C-alpha cells in the first residue's frame, strides 16, 4: 500500500523526457520503446551477490527510481521515490537440453522485447540471468528510453560491476557521490528561451524547399519493416577525409556532415538543404556533465546551403561556422524549434549520426579492467528506431556507415545506390578539395554507360535525302492520287508537284536559292502547299506568317529576317509595308513555267525552315531547322509509329506553329490527303466536327487545350466524330479528362502525345495510348531515332534515374541556332559534351527517367512552384477541377501579391454556377492544404494562343485560408484550447497546429480533458483530425 | 601558457605542439576539448571548452585562461564607498546625537589583558578589516563615506584601575555610558576600546559605531581576536586569516546590481505586497507620533528547558519548518488575538550576504550588512493550527532571495527603474530571532566580562543607544537562547504602550507558542508543504492532488 512518506521528490519534465514521453503515449501499433543490452559472461558469477548489487544500483540512482506521472496534470511530473526494487528473474538451464537451453532463452529474450513498460506503474528497467553451463551465464536487461541515453549505460555498468567487487571483497564502496541530474534541470531553467528560440528562428530564415530522398511509395499502410544495410570506406579514402578534415580546419564530423550535405544536394534541385543532426545536448558549461546519467540527446535542424562558384572548402568553413554559432542553442526542443518555421512541421525527415564510441566495445572492455571471477564474453544491443531512415557513421579504422532505414519505403535498389553515390562524392572530395560543388558527379562507371547507351541504342541508318528530293521520289510513286483537298476543290499529286516545279523555275529567277531566303506570308489554300512546296524546290528557306498576326510584328519579322522576297495572296499586299518585293502567287507567268521536275539543286544539310518563338525576350526569335532535322523525323515516323500510311489527315494547326508542317509532310511522304479547312473554323467546333465527321477523317492532330476543353462541351462531346483513328497532340503538360478517358475507352482511338521545344522539333520524344489504359498525367515517353535524351544538372553532368534534371537534347533534330539575334546561340547551342561530334539543344524543361525507360516531364524550371516549404504539380489541381462535372474549362496559375509573396490561383469556366466551397470541398477530399489554390476566378473564356497554349498574360490580376467560422455548440473544448493556447479565439473546424500548437501541447490538451470531463481520447486522435469537430466521434 | 601546451600535448597525443598551433588541426573535437579542460582545472585554471574550441589556438585561447577561485584583494584599500541601503536608511533617519549609536560588548580575561598586546592586536585587526576606518563627511549637505588609510588613529583607546573601588560595576557603567558619547562621525576613530583592571582580572571595552559592524561581523572580530591573541601570546607575527571581498567592492557589485533587471524581476512581488499593505495598521494605547529612547520599556518571557530543547529538536520535523517559522506563526497568532487585526506587517532582519553577486564572498567581511523586509502575516483563519503553521511556512518561502532585494529598491535603485513603488509602509513592529550567545562566548581564551553592563550586542543593550535617539520601532522583538532557554524580550516606548498591554500580547505570545511546540511535536508523522518538492508553483491544490494520483495508481 501507498503513503505519502515514500516519494523523494517532483520535477517537472525536462525537455527531452516531454519529448519522450509524447513519444510513449503516441504509438500503440507497437511500444517497443526500449533497450535491451544483452551480455554473454562466461567463468563464477555469484548469483546471490549480482542480486544485491542490482539492488544497491537501484537505491543509488534517483532516476531508476524515477517513475514519470501523466494521467491528469496540469503538467507531467517525474516522481521519484525513496525505495523501488527492479525484477530479476532467474533461470538455471544448466540442467536442460542444448537443443532446448538456445531455444528457451531465445524465446525469452524476444518475448521480453515485446512486453512494454507502463511509466508510471511499472519499475524501468528489468534485469534475467540464464545460467547455461557451470561457467556461463546469459543476461538480458532490457529498460526504457525515457530513462537514459543509451550509451549512459556504460556508467551504469560500471557502477553496478564496481558493487559487485565491493560485495565479493567485502570493501567500501569507492563510488563518488551522484552528479544528479536536477543539476542539470536547474541549469535548463537558468537558460534564456527566447533568445534561443530568437536564434532557431533565424537560422531556419531562408528555408525555402525542403528537403527529399526518393521515398519509393505513399504511407498507404503502416507497414513498417525495420531494415539495414551497411557498407565502408577503404581505409586509405578515410584517411583522406581525415587529412581534409585536418587541412580544412573542420573536425570529420563536420567533412562527413558535408558530403551528407552534398549529396542531398546533387538529389535534389537546391542548393539549400536541411537533415536532422543528432547532438549530445550535454552542455559543456555544467560541472560534471560528462558523468551524469539522464537524457540529453537532441536532435538539431542542420542546414548546407551554397552558392553557386563555392568550392567544397568554402563550403567546410560555412558549415563548420554555422555548427559553432549553433553549439549554444543545440539545447532547444526540436517541436519548439519546428514551430520557428514556415514547415511548421516535417522540417527534418531523416538523421545523420555520428558516434565516436559505439556502446559495444566500449562495455566489451571494461570488466577486462578488473579481477572478478567473470569475463564479459559478447554483448548485443537493441534499439527500436524512430525515422524512415537513419544514415549512423562510426569513424572507425575504415569509416563505416550504416543506414536503417524502413524498407516498406526505400527500395534496397535505392538504398544500394545512394551508398555507390556516397562514395562517388566522398572520393571526389577526397581527390581534390577544391573542386566546385556544381562540378562533383555522382555516378559511377556503371550507371554512367548505362544512360549513355540510351543514345547509342535507337541509333539508326536512313537515307538522308532532301525533303523534296523525298517527295519527289514518293510522287513518281503514285502521282495520280489526290493528294491535297481545301473547301471542294482538290490537287493531284502530279498536279502539286507540276505546279511546284513551275512555281520554282520562277522563283528562281528572282535570285532565290543556297543563299537566300523567302518570306510566305500565304494564307490557307491549295496555293499554301504549292507555294511551300515551290519555294522548297527554289532551295531557299520558307518563312510563313500568319496573316492574323499584328501588322507591327509582321513587319519586324519580315525586316529582322532580313527577307527580300515575300510570297502572298493579292489582299496581302498591303500587309507587307515593308521595302520588300512582294510576289503575288497567281501571277499568269508561272503558268509559262515549264512544269516538267525542276533539278534538285540544294543538299540535305542546308537551312530549310524557320519560325519565330516567343520567349523572356521582348523580341520574338526565329528558330531555324535544317533539312536533315525534318528527313531524320520522317523516318522515323515511318519506322516506328502506329499511324497508318494510306490515311486521311486534318490539318490544324496555323501554319505560324510547326505541328502544322509535321501535317503537311507526314501526310504528303505517307501519301495521304490533306484536308485543308477554312481558318476561322477552327472557332467552330461544331461545323469542326460536322466537317471531320462528314468527310470521315482518319487522322486528327490537336492541340492540348482541345483536349482539355472541347471533349467538356458536353453537347458537342457527347456528339464528337468517331471515324477518327488517330489523335496527335503536343505542346502543353498533357491532361486526359475523365470525360476524354470515357472517348477514348469506347471509341479505343489511338492518342499519340510528342514533345519537343520546336527549336528541335515539337516532337523529339514520343509516347502512344492505345485507349487500353491512361495515366491522368501521361508520360512524354522515349526519345526517337538518333535523338539523344539526358537529365542533366548545372554542371552538365548526368545526374541519376528518377532524379530531376534539366532536358539536354541531342542529335539529328537539333537545329543550326537562332536566323539573327545568334549571340544567344552559344548559351542554348553545344556539342554533347559527354560524346563530341553531336549537336545539342538546352532545353528549359526539368525532367526525370522513370524506371521503365520513359521520360517524365516536370514543366519550365522558372515555374518550379515550391510554394511554402512544397513543390507542386499544378496538373493535379488542373486534373481534379477538369474532372468536376461542373468544370469545362481551368487553368492553375502561380500568382503573386504586389510585395512579390507567391500564391497559388485557379482561372475556371463552368457549365453552372456554384459557391466556392463547392469546389474547395472537392479538392480538400484529395489535395493537402499546401496544394489547394487559395482563390479561383471565373472566367467566360480561357486565353489561347492560335497555337492552342494557354497564355498566363490575358488572364485577370485576382481580386482580395483555413479560416473557419466559430459555429459553437459546446465551448468546452473551446475553453480548452482557449487556454491552452491563448493566441486567439478558436473556431470550431479550426486546426489545431495551424493555431499554433504543437506535439507537447497536444499532450496538455488530451491531459486536461480527462479530467475536465471524465472522458478519454487517443493521442493519435489529434494528429489525424487536429480539429475541435473531431472529438465528436468521442464525446459519445 | 606552458600549461596548456603540455595539456595539449599529453591529450591530442602530438607531441612539440606549436604557441599556436590549431586545434582542429591537431585532431581535436568535442572530446579531446573537454580532456583538455578537465586536465587544466587540476592546475585551478578555467576554460569553458565554448572558447577553447571558437579560439581553436594555443595564442588565443590563453586570454580566456582563468583562476578557478578568485584571490579577494587583501591589500590596503581605501576612498569613497557608496552608501548601502542599511546606512542610508540611517543617514535618512537623520537622528538626534547620530555620533552616539553604537554597539559594545565587555571582554573578561582571569590571568589580565596586557594594554600592549591588546592594543597590538586591534591595530592588527584595524590594519586588516578595512571598513573599520571610515569617516562620514556631510560633504555639501549629503553624505559620503571616506575609507580611510592607515593613516594613524585607528581606533580610541583608554586604561582604567577600578581597584580604588568597591562598586567597580557602577564606575565601569558609569564610564561606558561616558564612551558611548564620543563617535566623532566626520572626524575621528568609529572604534573606542576602554580596559578595566580589578583584582579578579581584566575587563575589555569594545564599542563601535554601528554604521560598520553587525552581529556576524561581531562573531568574526571576535575570533580573530581569539586567534590574533593567540599570536600576540605566541609572540609570533600576528597574521589574520585571508582578507575576504572588502565592504568597498560590496557596496560598488551593489549599486551595480540595484539597477540590473533581475532585481527588477521582483518588483511585481514587493508591489502585490504594498498594494495589500495599504490599510495596514497598529494600534496604540495612546495616540501619540513620536517617543525618544528613555520612553522605551523592555520586558521578558521565558520558555522552560524542556521546551526550549523540544523547540529546538522535535518541533521542526512534523512539518520541516525552521525555527523562524515558528516563532513567527505563534507571533501572528499573538497578534491575532491581541490585536484582532485582520492582517499585520512584521519586519526582520536578513542577515544580508545573500549570495546576489556570485564573484562576492564576504565570510570574513565585517560591515553593516544587516538587511530589511517587511512581510504580511494572514490572520483570518487562525482557527485549523494545522494549517496556519503551512500557510506561515509558505509565506516565508515566497520572498525572493530572503528578502534582501526591498531596500535595495528602496535606497538605491534608480527611481525610475522601481516602478510603482511606495516604500510609505514602516517598521511599526519588527521581529528577529538571534542564535544562541555562543557568537560571544565563542572561546576560551577570554570570555563576558561579569560587569556586563549595559552594554550587550542585542537590542537589550542601554547604553549604545543615545538616550536622545528617536524610537524608529515601537515595538522591537527579540528571541535568544542563553543558559539553555529560550529568552522573549518585547520592547516598548512607554508613551505609546503602557505596562498591562505588553504583559497581554507577551503572555497571549507565550501561549500560542507553547501550543505550537505541543501540537508540533505530538504530531508523530510529517507532512510536507509544496516547497518542499522543487516543483516552481505548485500548490496545496496541486500537491495534494498528485499524492492522490500515486496513491490511485500503485
Ligand atoms: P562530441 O561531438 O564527440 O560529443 C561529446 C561526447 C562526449 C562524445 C558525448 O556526446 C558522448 O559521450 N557521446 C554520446 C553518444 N554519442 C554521441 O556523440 C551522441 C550520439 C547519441 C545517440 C546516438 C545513437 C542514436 C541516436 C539517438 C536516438 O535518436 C533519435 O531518433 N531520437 C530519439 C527519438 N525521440 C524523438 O521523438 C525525437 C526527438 N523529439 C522530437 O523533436 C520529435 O520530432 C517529436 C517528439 C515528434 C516532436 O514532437 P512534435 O512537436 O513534432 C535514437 C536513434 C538511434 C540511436 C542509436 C541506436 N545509435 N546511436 C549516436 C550518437
Ligand atoms: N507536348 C508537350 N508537353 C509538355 N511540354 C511541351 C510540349 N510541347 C512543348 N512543350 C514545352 O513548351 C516549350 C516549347 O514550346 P513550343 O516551342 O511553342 O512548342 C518548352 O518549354 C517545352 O518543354
Amino acid at each position: 500500500v501507498f503513503s505519502k512518506e515514500q516519494v523523494q521528490d517532483m520535477y517537472a519534465l525536462t525537455p527531452m523526457q516531454e519529448g519522450m514521453l509524447f513519444h510513449a503515449l503516441l504509438d500503440q501499433e507497437h511500444n517497443s520503446h526500449l533497450v535491451q543490452m544483452s551480455i554473454s559472461l562466461q567463468g563464477d558469477l555469484d548469483v546471490g551477490l549480482f542480486t544485491d548489487s542490482l539492488h544497491v544500483l537501484v537505491e543509488r540512482y534517483d532516476v531508476f527510481r524515477t517513475l514519470f506521472l501523466y494521467e491528469k496534470l496540469k503538467q507531467p511530473l517525474q516522481v521519484v521515490l525513496k525505495q523501488r526494487p527492479i525484477p530479476i528473474e532467474f533461470y538455471d538451464l544448466s540442467a536442460c537440453d542444448e537443443s532446448e537451453k538456445q531455444l528457451r532463452y531465445t524465446q525469452y529474450k524476444r518475448a521480453d522485447q515485446e512486453r512494454t513498460f507502463h511509466l508510471a506503474k511499472d519499475p524501468l528497467m528489468r534485469v534475467a540471468l540464464f545460467q547455461m553451463s557451470q561457467h556461463d551465464y546469459q543476461v538480458i536487461w532490457s529498460f526504457h528510453h525515457i530513462l537514459m541515453d543509451g550509451w549512459c549505460f556504460s556508467i551504469i555498468f560500471d557502477d553496478l560491476l564496481a558493487i559487485y567487487l565491493s560485495l565479493q571483497n567485502k570493501t567500501a564502496l569507492s563510488l563518488e557521490p551522484v552528479q544528479p541530474y536536477s543539476r542539470f534541470i536547474n541549469w535548463l531553467e537558468k537558460q534564456n528561451k527566447q533568445a534561443a528560440l530568437n536564434y532557431w528562428s533565424d537560422y531556419l530564415e531562408a528555408y525555402e524547399q525542403k528537403t527529399t530522398l526518393p521515398k519509393k511509395e505513399a504511407a498507404f499502410a503502416k507497414a513498417f519493416q525495420p531494415t539495414q544495410y551497411r557498407f565502408s570506406l577503404n581505409r586509405t579514402l578515410t584517411k583522406q577525409l581525415g587529412t581534409i578534415a585536418s587541412q580544412n580546419q573542420v573536425t570529420l564530423s563536420t567533412v562527413i556532415q558535408t558530403i551528407w550535405g552534398v549529396l542531398l544536394q546533387k538529389y535534389n534541385a537546391a542548393h539549400d538543404v536541411l537533415f536532422g543532426s543528432v547532438v549530445s545536448g550535454r552542455p559543456t558549461d555544467i560541472v560534471g556533465i560528462d558523468k551524469m546519467v539522464g537524457l540529453f540527446i537532441n536532435t538539431i535542424p542542420f542546414r548546407v546551403q551554397a552558392k553557386a562558384g563555392q568550392t567544397f572548402s568554402e563550403l567546410l568553413q560555412a558549415v563548420h561556422k554555422r555548427t559553432l554559432q549553433s553549439q549554444p542553442y543545440e539545447h532547444v526542443p526540436l517541436y519548439d524549434i519546428q514551430t520557428q518555421s514556415v514547415l511548421k512541421q516535417e522540417l527534418i525527415d531523416h538523421l545523420l549520426v555520428i558516434e565516436n564510441y559505439p556502446l559495444v566495445e566500449a562495455l566489451q572492455k571494461k570488466a577486462l579492467n578488473q579481477q572478478i571471477g567473470f569475463t564479459i564474453t559478447a554483448v548485443e544491443m537493441f534499439e527500436p528506431t524512430n525515422y524512415d531512415l537513419t544514415v549512423m557513421v562510426m569513424p572507425k579504422e575504415e569509416l563505416a556507415f550504416r543506414f536503417d532505414y524502413n524498407a516498406a519505403l526505400f527500395d534496397e535498389q535505392v538504398v544500394q545506390k545512394l551508398a555507390g553515390h556516397l562514395q562517388q562524392i566522398a572520393d571526389c572530395v577526397a581527390n581534390n578539395s577544391g573542386v566546385e560543388l556544381c562540378q562533383i558527379p555522382l555516378l559511377t562507371e556503371a550507371e554512367t554507360s548505362q544512360l549513355l547507351a540510351k543514345r547509342t541504342e535507337t541509333a539508326a541508318d536512313y537515307p538522308a535525302a532532301t525533303m523534296h528530293e523525298l517527295f519527289s521520289r514518293q510522287a513518281e510513286k503514285t502521282p495520280e492520287q489526290v493528294a491535297v483537298v481545301f473547301a471542294d476543290q482538290h490537287l493531284t499529286y502530279r498536279e502539286l508537284d507540276e505546279k511546284s516545279n513551275q512555281l520554282a523555275r520562277f522563283l528562281r529567277k528572282k535570285g532565290i536559292g543556297t543563299g537566300s531566303l523567302v518570306g510566305t506570308l500565304l494564307d490557307r489554300s491549295l496555293d499554301m502547299i504549292v507555294g511551300i512546296l515551290g519555294v522548297l524546290k527554289a532551295g531557299g528557306a520558307f518563312v510563313p506568317i500568319d496573316p492574323e498576326l499584328p501588322a507591327e510584328r509582321i513587319a519586324y519579322m519580315l525586316t529582322h529576317s532580313r527577307v527580300p522576297l515575300v510570297v502572298t495572296q493579292n489582299h496581302l499586299r498591303a500587309k507587307v509595308t515593308t521595302p520588300t518585293e512582294t510576289i503575288d502567287i497567281n501571277t499568269a507567268v508561272i503558268g509559262e513555267e515549264s512544269r516538267a521536275p525542276i533539278e534538285s539543286l540544294n543538299q540535305p544539310h542546308d537551312l530549310f525552315y524557320i519560325i519565330y518563338t516567343s520567349g523572356t525576350t521582348g523580341q520574338p526569335k526565329g528558330v531555324m531547322l535544317e533539312h536533315r532535322n525534318m528527313a531524320n523525323l520522317m523516318h522515323f515516323t515511318f519506322d516506328q509509329t502506329n499511324i497508318a500510311f494510306h490515311e486521311k489527315v486534318l490539318q490544324y494547326t496555323t501554319c505560324s506553329f510547326d505541328v502544322c508542317y509535321q501535317e503537311i509532310f507526314s501526310t504528303l511522304l505517307s501519301g495521304g490527303q490533306l484536308y485543308l479547312i477554312t481558318n476561322e473554323l477552327r472557332r467552330h467546333v461544331e461545323k469542326l466536327f460536322a466537317f471531320i465527321q462528314e468527310k470521315q477523317i482518319s487522322i486528327l492532330s490537336l492541340p492540348v487545350s482541345f483536349l482539355k476543353f472541347i471533349f467538356n462541351e458536353q453537347d458537342y462531346a457527347q456528339s464528337f466524330p468517331r471515324c477518327v483513328k488517330h489523335i496527335i497532340t503536343a505542346g502543353e503538360q498533357l491532361v486526359v479528362t475523365h470525360e476524354l478517358q470515357k472517348y477514348l475507352r469506347q471509341h479505343r482511338v489511338f492518342l499519340h502525345n510528342h514533345y519537343g521545344p520546336s527549336e528541335t522539333h515539337v516532337v523529339t520524344t514520343c509516347t502512344m495510348d492505345p485507349g487500353q489504359a491512361i495515366p491522368e498525367l501521361p508520360p512524354i515517353g522515349k526519345p526517337i531515332s538518333n535523338t539523344g535524351i539526358y537529365i542533366l544538372d548545372e554542371g552538365l553532368q548526368l545526374k541519376p534515374e528518377g532524379i530531376v534534371g534539366e532536358l539536354y537534347i541531342s542529335g539529328a533534330n537539333v537545329g543550326r541556332g537562332y536566323l539573327h539575334q545568334p549571340e544567344l546561340t552559344a548559351e542554348k547551342f553545344l556539342d554533347n559534351p559527354y560524346q563530341p561530334g553531336e549537336r545539342m539543344y538546352r532545353t528549359g524543361d526539368l525532367a526525370r527517367w522513370l524506371p521503365d525507360g520513359q521520360l517524365e516531364f516536370l514543366g519550365r524550371i522558372d515555374h518550379q512552384v515550391k510554394i511554402r516549404g512544397h513543390r507542386i504539380e499544378l496538373g493535379e489541381i488542373e486534373s481534379r477541377l477538369l474532372n468536376h462535372p461542373a468544370i469545362k474549362e481551368a487553368v492553375v496559375i502561380d500568382r503573386a501579391d504586389e510585395t512579390g509573396g507567391k500564391f497559388l490561383c485557379a482561372y475556371v469556366v463552368l457549365q453552372k454556377a456554384l459557391s466556392d466551397e463547392e469546389m474547395r470541398a472537392y479538392l480538400a477530399q484529395a489535395l493537402p492544404e499546401y496544394m489547394i489554390p487559395s482563390f479561383f476566378v471565373t472566367l467566360e473564356r480561357i486565353p489561347v494562343t492560335p497555337n492552342g497554349k494557354t497564355d498566363r498574360r490575358a488572364l485577370p490580376k485576382p481580386e482580395g485560408d483555413y479560416v473557419a467560422p466559430t459555429t459553437e455548440l459546446e465551448q468546452k473544448l473551446v475553453a480548452i484550447w482557449e487556454q491552452i493556447l491563448g493566441v486567439s479565439p478558436i473556431g470550431i473546424q479550426d486546426h489545431f497546429f495551424t493555431l499554433g500548437g504543437h506535439s507537447l501541447k497536444a499532450i496538455q490538451l488530451i491531459s486536461r480533458i480527462q479530467k475536465e470531463c471524465q472522458a478519454d481520447v487517443p493521442l493519435r486522435v489529434l494528429f489525424e483530425q487536429p480539429t475541435i469537430q473531431a472529438l465528436a466521434a468521442y464525446v459519445e | 601558457e606552458s600549461i596548456l601546451v603540455s595539456i595539449w600535448q599529453n591529450v591530442l597525443g602530438i607531441e612539440k605542439i606549436g604557441i599556436r598551433d590549431n586545434f582542429y588541426s591537431l585532431g581535436g573535437d568535442s572530446i579531446q576539448a573537454i580532456q583538455v579542460v578537465a586536465r587544466l582545472h587540476s592546475y585551478q585554471l578555467k576554460l569553458e571548452t565554448k572558447d577553447l574550441l571558437n579560439y581553436p589556438t594555443i595564442e588565443q585561447v590563453a586570454l580566456f585562461v582563468k583562476s578557478t577561485t578568485r584571490k579577494s584583494d587583501q591589500g590596503i584599500i581605501a576612498g569613497n564607498v557608496p552608501l548601502t541601503p542599511i546606512q542610508k536608511w540611517f543617514f535618512g533617519k537623520n537622528f538626534t546625537n547620530t555620533g552616539h549609536w553604537n554597539q559594545s560588548s565587555v571582554l573578561y580575561r582571569p590571568e589580565g589583558f596586557d594594554p600592549k598586546v591588546i592594543q597590538s592586536v586591534m591595530d592588527k585587526i584595524i590594519e586588516h578589516h578595512d571598513a573599520l576606518r571610515m569617516v562620514y563627511q556631510h560633504e555639501n549637505g549629503n553624505v559620503v563615506q571616506h575609507n580611510r588609510g592607515l593613516g594613524g588613529q585607528l581606533y580610541d583607546f583608554f586604561s582604567y584601575n577600578l581597584t580604588a573601588q568597591p562598586d567597580v560595576q557602577q564606575a565601569i557603567e558609569a564610564e561606558t555610558q561616558r564612551l558611548h558619547s564620543s563617535m566623532n562621525l566626520q572626524e575621528g576613530p568609529l572604534v573606542k576600546v576602554a580596559l578595566f583592571q580589578t583584582l579578579h582580572g581584566d575587563h575589555l571595552f569594545l564599542a563601535i559605531h554601528h554604521l560598520v559592524v553587525d552581529g556576524i561581523s561581531w562573531r568574526i572580530l571576535f575570533e580573530d581576536l581569539a586567534t590574533g591573541y593567540a599570536q600576540a601570546l605566541a609572540g609570533q607575527a600576528i597574521s589574520l586569516p585571508e582578507k575576504t571581498d572588502s565592504f568597498q567592492s560590496w557596496s560598488q557589485w551593489l549599486q551595480e546590481y540595484a539597477n540590473e533587471a533581475d532585481l527588477l524581476s521582483e518588483i511585481p512581488y514587493w508591489e502585490s505586497l504594498e498594494s495589500q499593505a495599504k490599510n495596514v495598521s497598529l494600534p496604540k494605547d495612546y495616540e501619540v507620533t513620536d517617543c525618544k529612547q528613555k520612553s522605551v520599556r523592555n520586558m521578558r518571557i521565558r520558555l522552560h528547558p524542556e521546551e526550549t530543547e523540544q523547540l529546538l529538536k522535535h518541533a521542526n520535523q512534523a512539518y520541516q519548518t525552521e525555527i523562524n517559522d515558528l516563532l513567527l506563526a505563534a507571533l501572528g497568532l499573538a497578534f491575532a488575538e491581541w490585536s484582532k487585526l485582520a492582517q499585520i506587517v512584521i519586519h526582520l532582519e536578513g542577515h544580508g550576504r545573500e549570495d546576489i553577486i556570485e564573484q562576492a564572498n564576504v565570510a570574513r567581511t565585517v560591515g553593516w550588512f544587516t538587511s530589511q523586509y517587511p512581510v504580511l502575516l494572514d490572520l483570518k483563519q487562525t482557527a485549523p493550527l494545522s494549517d496556519y503553521i503551512k500557510l506561515t511556512k509558505e509565506n516565508m518561502r515566497k520572498i525572493p532571495r530572503k528578502g534582501i532585494g526591498y531596500d535595495i529598491l528602496k535606497h538605491v535603485t534608480l527611481p525610475e527603474n522601481r516602478g510603482s513603488l511606495s516604500f510609505r509602509v514602516q517598521p511599526e513592529v519588527t521581529f528577529n530571532y538571534l542564535g544562541q550567545f555562543d557568537a560571544d562566548m565563542r572561546t576560551e581564551l577570554f570570555t563576558r566580562s561579569p560587569y556586563s553592563g549595559g552594554n550587550t550586542l542585542g537590542a537589550d543593550g542601554k547604553n549604545n543607544l543615545s538616550p536622545e535617539s528617536e524610537v524608529y520601532t515601537a515595538l522591537n522583538i527579540t528571541g535568544l537562547i542563553e543558559g539553555g532557554e529560550l529568552v522573549l524580550t518585547f520592547s516598548y516606548s512607554s508613551e505609546q504602550y503602557r505596562e498591562e498591554s505588553i504583559q497581554q500580547l507577551s503572555q497571549s505570545y507565550q501561549k500560542h507558542l507553547l501550543a505550537i511546540i505541543a501540537h508540533c511535536t505530538e504530531k508523530k508523522e510529517v507532512e510536507r508543504t509544496p516547497s518542499d518538492f522543487s516543483v516552481k508553483g505548485l500548490q496545496m491544490e496541486e500537491m495534494d492532488d498528485i499524492f492522490e494520483l500515486l496513491a490511485n495508481r500503485l
